[PDB]
């Protein structure tokens, strides 16, 4: 019925919108998995060697 | 010249090759410091004290 009055538009971002850079902070914290994985897989792989 | 099996007094001193490795990355310094035979001196020395640096290894062997 909204609809019928005027075009509505529904943010269902969850606000993603509020955080800047959003690529860069993304590049990190893929990083910051990786590194935290490799470390213990060396520790892990040096142990086995 | 002969058979020997009187191993009790056998041993052997070497001068070993004086090495070097360097520690690029913080991964190679954790490498490092898992050793418990790599007693480090002075413990307060940082682990990236080590970072971006040749440790040139001087050892004998008995």
């Amino acid at each position: 019925d909204l609809c019928q009055n005027e075009p509505v538009c529904a943010d269902l971002n969850g606000g993603l919108q509020f955080i800047p850079n959003l690529n860069e902070l993304m590049t990190r914290e893929r990083k910051n998995l990786t590194e935290t994985s490799e470390i213990r897989q060396a520790v892990t792989k040096e142990t086995a060697a | 010249r002969g058979v020997y099996t009187d191993y009790e007094n056998t041993f052997q001193r070497k001068v070993e090759t004086p090495m070097q490795v360097h520690l690029a990355t913080t991964k190679d310094i954790a490498i490092l410091r898992s050793k418990q035979w790599f007693v480090l001196d002075d413990v307060a020395t940082p682990e990236e004290f080590l970072l971006g640096k040749t440790l040139t290894f001087r050892l004998h062997t008995l």
